[PDB]
DNA sequence: TCGTCTGATCTCGGAA
DNA sequence: TTCCGAGATCAGACGAGATCGGG
RNA sequence: CCCGAU
């Protein structure tokens, strides 16, 4: 409880949320489904840099009620964050110049990082790209649940959102799921199929099964969404 | 003893300079330290450290000796540096015991540190002739007569043989014929002689005038045959006492013999152990008389009577009320004069015990007051350090409005009130330090 | 010249760390980008095209150093 | 005037990464050390040259580039042996005010040493008679910060004779 | 509350004080020598000078300081009146 | 003891809020912009 | 911003003037209004400074003169500060060297002082 | 607790750039990390980086 | 809640 | 006889996952 | 402190 072991090392953290988890196999291993209501609250200060000027202008007209939007603008010189609810958003949209900060919502393609609270090894914090889905559960792919040691029996796990752009790359490169597929005790892979996928693919690759071009093009064409829809 | 080191920083700052103080005071703070290590830790260039140690070995403040590494570790003796405070008093008793010539002998011996005979007689042949009448030139032969006359009573002793180590360089220490041999002053002989004035003033202001003179002539014929480490003087017979009396006296042998057995049997007790032990308590008693009035001084003498009989008699043995007395005890306790309750033998209980008895311990009350008197002269000099740098504009105008001159005579009233008061607390140091040295074995 | 000629995962992270934060303060972009608004996605386009104005100062632990251009390294 | 070798850690913000450093540091250092007296140094003016520019770090925070810069800048500091030429931009009864031409109106001469026809009697009398020359005499600067001017000078006028103008 | 008013006192005045400038007559002799040697110890050869002032001065120029009967007869006597130790 | 500790490791750089030197803070980064130690002017 | 070297003066008025003349006309080539909301003190000092130096007719003053005058100066034995005064002051007439000039005492001789007038006029 | 004592002693080690593994105070613990300087993470089965039968058939 | 390490007194034993 | 040093025998310490939720 | 979640 003292300042050393609990206020200097283990200190509480802003831009961080916590829900109950539920599965979603229809995501890539690298993505967590974040609820809308959470993604409208957790914000990333994205500075305006000649490439996101039209993108941040488009989203600051939405404001803090439509999801791809924002809820704070700092001006270029430490002006107090302008809670973008009361004023004219279009007058703040047009007056938005280079340099200043927009605290846009947690949008898809942003880097959040999980944690399951009894952290026992390196793999309990992992980064994830964030896709804003429609629910209030943190939904991830079930292959990445044995690193978290997370079953879906009512388990909760935290979601931090790194603010600076330097801490965004340190999540993506070092702690991404595409990087930490392999535990550092053995070298074994920890992210691999669990439960149904194993007993699915065993029952499919079993010697007895035979599919006609009816079922064969149906099972195969399941694998064509989400970076996979553009392959012959 | 940090306040002691506060003075050695102050005493060298006023006399020689600032870096000779800095390299000096650091050597008091880190001790046996080589030449390169001193220049690296004080952040001083090596050319200035060689000069600063050169002045410091001249005035005999830093002593050098090598043991094992073949590299000389300089070392400064702390208690010598405070003897600079007594320097004009060392001048004066050579005017009461010798002429103006020999008084100037110990002066330039104290000033320029190490001197040969061939130089110091040549210097006083300049200073004494320039103040005497031209054409009536002071002849230097009388100087050489009074020069040895100091040495037969052993007021000036010679320097110990130089180590002449390779690291030490002979050419730099002398300041630029005959070589000769060097000496400092024997200030240790003075600390006998200053003690000789101390006991003779202790008897004359207590017993009688004729009692003190036979103490003086006892001690004047016991000078060479003792040292400062003598626990008491050499034993004498009463028959050479009648031989050694001055010619001013006319007392018959048998009446002074009655005073001789009177003076031998006192509460004071020549026991040089008991003499400085009795003079130190009067120095303590004159401080509580200075500070807490005669009423608290009355109970301060009461604990010097009974060792551990207190608080069940001190309300009775001085008859002063219990309210007024017990604030005097706790003020003597909080200022560390009353020492403490070293008799409580009930186990670990402030409330339930065998009743704590006050008891003065003479040395803990001594070493504090010496540490206090070291602190005192720090507050004296720093004020005279303070009032000097402002008023420099009008010292050279004489070399002027009505408040301009009035600031000078209030300055010169102040400095002369400060500088006289550096010496009046200085006599408390020696009166207590000689008591400190008298109870210190293996030194 | 003596350290590893492979860009470590801790050097790729910080080079992408600060080239993202540089380009999010209107730095000049070196890759004639194609609509990427995430500054981090621009920086990986900078790395793969091997145009990053950054030199890694590699500290040997005695105190000596050894420079390495990000052009002059083998990324994965 | 005197050169002063100085060392500064100059931070270039990352939107100036197009321009060359030795120019874009110089544009910063002029905005850092112009019209500013440095205590015990003098009045800095501009940048003479950048004698040594060392390597551009980029720190874990800012993302900017911090180059430690050795340079030389010309400063204004009279050498206590200069007969300058200024203009009287003011006259006070205790002493005249001279100003070097559009340089600094902060040189305040005390006036006690010129020929025994000396007074300023508040009707703007320069001197009771028998560009203006000046002898800068002492250095005098006071560091301003004191709680939660600054190069003033004292300026003399001896028996120069002043053949052209009295 | 009994003392919760202010700093106890600016100073505490002791009803008894110092006696005097004690030993008044005779320290006129030592007291001038206090100031006499201090006039001569400062103006001695055994002192140091602020050569850091001259390395501080880059204004060095000419015409400034920064730029710029013993009546006795021979004899020789060397006495060992003193110790023969150390 | 007058213990002068430097601030190293990670249990102190996290307490002090310095970027730790273990891992991504081991090295440091330079910039590759147009610069040179130039010639001065003749005085 | 620690100043390592407090002094190093040989900057004759022409040198500083010339640097300023190149600087003033060079800063405007890149003169910026983005930095106006930041810094503008530099402009004022350089601008006004040019005028005071301009007072001395360094207009028509040449770079070679610095060495040419210096070659004559070394023979006179005047100190470096004195010569800078001699170039910067540019004593127009003998009276300034005769009286205003520094170190008049002793070194005047009514010989090289007359020669100096020929050198200063040159 | 045993996780806490372990990581509160072992946290300030990193393999420096000349392949040595030192403490925070500069003192060397290992001269190469683990004799070969190899990641256990990337390490193949049998504590060998290759398992050459698999690579040759691949 | 012992569990641990520390460090503080006693005593039978050898050297001079 | 001496005893100086050393192996033996008590007493005190300050430790003992992580988070989250409500009365 | 209890309770409860994992
Ligand atoms: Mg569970």
């Amino acid at each position: 409880q003292g300042r050393f072991r609990g206020n200097l090392s283990g200190k509480r953290v802003d831009f961080s949320g916590r829900t109950v988890i539920s599965p979603d196999p229809n995501l890539r291993i690298d993505e967590v489904a974040v609820p809308v209501h959470v993604a409208k609250i957790l914000t990333f200060p994205e500075k305006v840099n000649k490439a996101n000027i039209n993108f941040l202008r488009k989203l600051v007209q939405n404001g803090p009620e439509v999801h791809p939007g924002a809820n704070f603008i700092q001006q270029r010189h430490t002006q107090m964050k302008r809670f973008l609810k009361y004023g004219n958003r279009e007058k703040m949209a047009q007056e938005l110049k280079y340099g200043d900060i927009v605290e846009r919502h947690l949008i898809d393609g942003d880097v959040v990082l999980f944690n399951r609270q009894p952290s026992l090894h390196k793999l309990s914090i992992m980064a994830h790209l964030a896709r804003v889905k429609p629910h209030r559960t943190f939904r991830f792919n079930e292959c990445v649940c044995t690193p978290y040691n997370a079953d879906f029996d009512g388990d909760e796990m935290n979601l931090h959102l790194p603010q600076t752009e330097e801490a965004k790359a340190e999540a993506l490169v070092l702690m991404g799921t595409k990087a930490n597929l392999v535990t550092p005790r053995n070298g074994e892979p920890l992210i691999a199929a669990i439960q149904d996928f194993l007993t699915g693919a065993y029952l499919l690759t079993l010697k007895d099964t035979f599919f006609d071009r009816a079922k064969a093009c149906q099972i195969i064409a399941s694998i064509l969404v989400g970076k996979d829809e553009k392959i012959k | 003893t940090q306040a002691e080191i506060k003075l050695c920083s102050l005493l060298l700052q006023e006399h020689f300079g600032e870096i000779v103080e800095k390299i000096g005071v650091h050597l008091i703070r880190t001790g046996s330290q080589p030449l390169r290590v001193i220049a690296h830790d004080t952040g001083t260039s090596l050319d200035q450290v060689k000069k600063a140690l050169c002045v410091l070995v001249q005035h005999n403040l830093v002593s050098y000796q090598v043991h094992k590494r073949g590299v000389v570790e300089y070392e400064a003796q702390c208690s010598r540096v405070l003897r600079m405070l007594r320097y004009p008093r060392y001048i004066y008793t050579t005017k009461t015991l010798y002429s103006d010539t020999g008084e100037l002998i110990v002066e330039e011996l104290l000033l320029n540190g190490k001197l040969t005979m061939s130089a110091v007689v040549k210097k006083v042949a300049d200073r004494l002739t320039e103040t005497m009448e031209d054409g009536k030139t002071m002849d230097y032969a009388e100087v050489s007569n009074t020069f040895v006359r100091l040495a037969d009573t052993h007021f000036v002793q010679r320097c110990p043989s130089v180590p002449t180590t390779e690291n030490s360089d002979p050419g730099p220490p002398p300041p630029a014929p005959d070589d000769g041999i060097y000496w400092q002053a024997n200030l240790d002989r003075f600390h006998q002689h200053f003690r000789d004035q101390a006991i003779v003033s202790a008897v004359a202001n207590r017993m009688d005038q004729t009692s003190s003179e036979i103490v003086r002539t006892m001690l004047r014929m016991s000078e060479i045959t003792t040292s400062s480490s003598a626990p008491f003087t050499q034993p004498l017979s009463s028959n050479e006492i009648f031989r050694s009396l001055p010619v001013g006296y006319n007392i018959s042998k048998q009446v002074l013999d009655q005073y001789l057995t009177l003076l031998a049997d006192d509460p004071l007790e020549i026991n040089l152990h008991k003499a400085l032990a009795s003079l130190a308590t009067a120095t303590l008693e004159s401080v509580v008389q200075e500070r807490f009035g005669s009423r608290c001084a009355r109970i301060f003498r009461l604990v010097l009577q009974k060792k551990h009989i207190e608080q069940k008699q001190v309300e009775d043995f001085a008859m002063i009320p219990a309210k007024e007395a017990k604030d005097m005890l706790y003020k003597m306790l909080s200022e560390n004069f009353m020492s403490l309750q070293e008799i409580p033998k009930t186990p670990d209980h402030a409330p339930s015990r065998t009743f704590y008895l006050y008891t003065v311990n003479i040395l803990s009350a001594a070493r504090m007051l010496l540490h206090r008197c070291y602190k005192s002269i720090a507050n004296l000099i720093e004020r005279r350090q303070f009032e000097t740098k402002e008023n420099k504009r009008l010292l050279e105008k004489s070399q002027i409005t009505a408040p301009e001159r009035q600031q000078l005579e209030t300055l010169k009233r102040n400095v002369n009130k400060l500088d006289a008061s550096e010496i009046q607390v200085d006599e408390t140091i020696f009166l207590l330090e000689s008591y400190i040295e008298c109870t210190m074995k293996r030194q | 010249r003596i350290t590893t000629p492979y860009m470590t995962k801790y050097e790729r992270a910080r080079v992408l760390g600060t080239r993202a934060l540089q380009i999010a303060m209107c730095a000049p972009v070196m890759v004639e980008l194609e609509g990427e608004t995430d500054p981090l996605l621009i920086a990986m386009k900078e790395l793969k095209a091997r145009k990053i104005p950054i030199i890694i100062r590699r500290y040997l632990p005695d105190g000596s150093y050894e420079d390495w251009g990000v052009d002059e390294l083998i990324i994965t | 005037f005197v050169l002063v070798e100085m060392v500064d850690t100059v931070r270039i913000p990352p939107w100036q990464f197009e321009r060359k450093l030795n120019d874009s540091i110089a544009e910063e250092l002029n905005k850092k050390l112009a019209n500013k007296v440095v205590y015990n140094v003098g009045l800095c003016i501009c940048l003479f040259d950048i004698t040594k520019l060392e390597d551009a770090y980029v720190f874990p925070g800012d993302g900017a580039s911090h180059t430690k810069v050795h340079f030389r800048c010309v400063v204004f500091h009279p050498f206590l042996d200069e007969i300058l030429i200024g203009k009287i931009k003011g006259c006070s009864p205790e002493g005249v005010h001279v100003s070097l031409g559009f340089f600094d109106d902060i040189l305040i001469p005390p006036e006690s040493l010129q020929q025994p026809a000396k007074f300023d009697e508040a009707e703007q009398v320069w001197v009771w008679e028998y560009g203006e020359e000046i002898r800068f005499r002492v250095v005098d600067e006071s560091f301003v910060d004191t709680s939660p001017y600054t190069l003033v000078g004292s300026i003399s006028e001896p028996g120069l004779g002043l053949l052209s103008w009295w | 509350f009994s003392k919760g008013e202010k700093l106890p006192d600016v100073v505490l005045k002791p009803p008894p004080l110092f006696p005097d400038t004690d030993y008044k007559p005779v320290p006129l002799k030592t007291g001038e020598g206090e100031e006499y040697m201090l006039a001569l110890k400062q103006e001695l050869r055994e002192t140091m000078k602020r050569m850091p002032y001259f390395i501080e001065t880059p204004e060095e120029r000419q015409d400034i300081e920064r730029y710029s009967d013993w009546r006795r007869l021979p004899r020789e006597m060397m006495p060992r009146n003193k110790c023969k130790k150390a | 003891f007058g213990q002068k500790d430097s601030v190293c490791g990670v249990s102190e750089c996290i307490i002090m809020g310095i970027p730790m030197n273990i891992g991504t803070g081991l090295f440091k980064l330079l910039h590759k912009a147009d610069r040179d130690p130039n010639p001065p002017k003749r005085p | 911003m620690e100043v390592k070297d407090a002094n190093s003066a040989l900057l004759s008025n022409y040198e500083v003037f010339q640097l300023l003349t190149d600087l003033k006309e060079q800063r405007k080539e890149s003169g910026k209004n983005k930095h106006s909301s930041g810094q503008q003190n530099l402009n004022t000092i350089t601008y006004e400074t040019l005028k005071y130096i301009s007072k001395t007719p360094c207009r028509h003053q040449s770079p070679e003169i610095v060495r040419e005058f210096l070659t004559a100066l070394k023979s006179h034995k005047l100190t470096k500060a004195e010569k800078l005064q001699l170039l910067n002051h540019r004593p127009v007439t003998a009276v300034e060297i005769q009286l205003m000039v520094e170190e008049s005492e002793e070194r005047l001789t009514e010989e090289q002082i007359e020669a100096l007038l020929h050198t200063v006029t040159s | 607790y045993m996780q806490r004592r372990l990581v509160k002693s072992l946290e300030d080690l990193c393999s420096q750039y000349d392949l040595t593994v030192r403490s925070s105070t500069g003192d060397i613990i290992q001269f190469i990390y683990g004799g070969d300087g190899l990641d256990p993470a990337a390490m193949e089965g049998k504590d060998e980086p290759l398992e050459f039968k698999r690579v040759l058939d691949n």
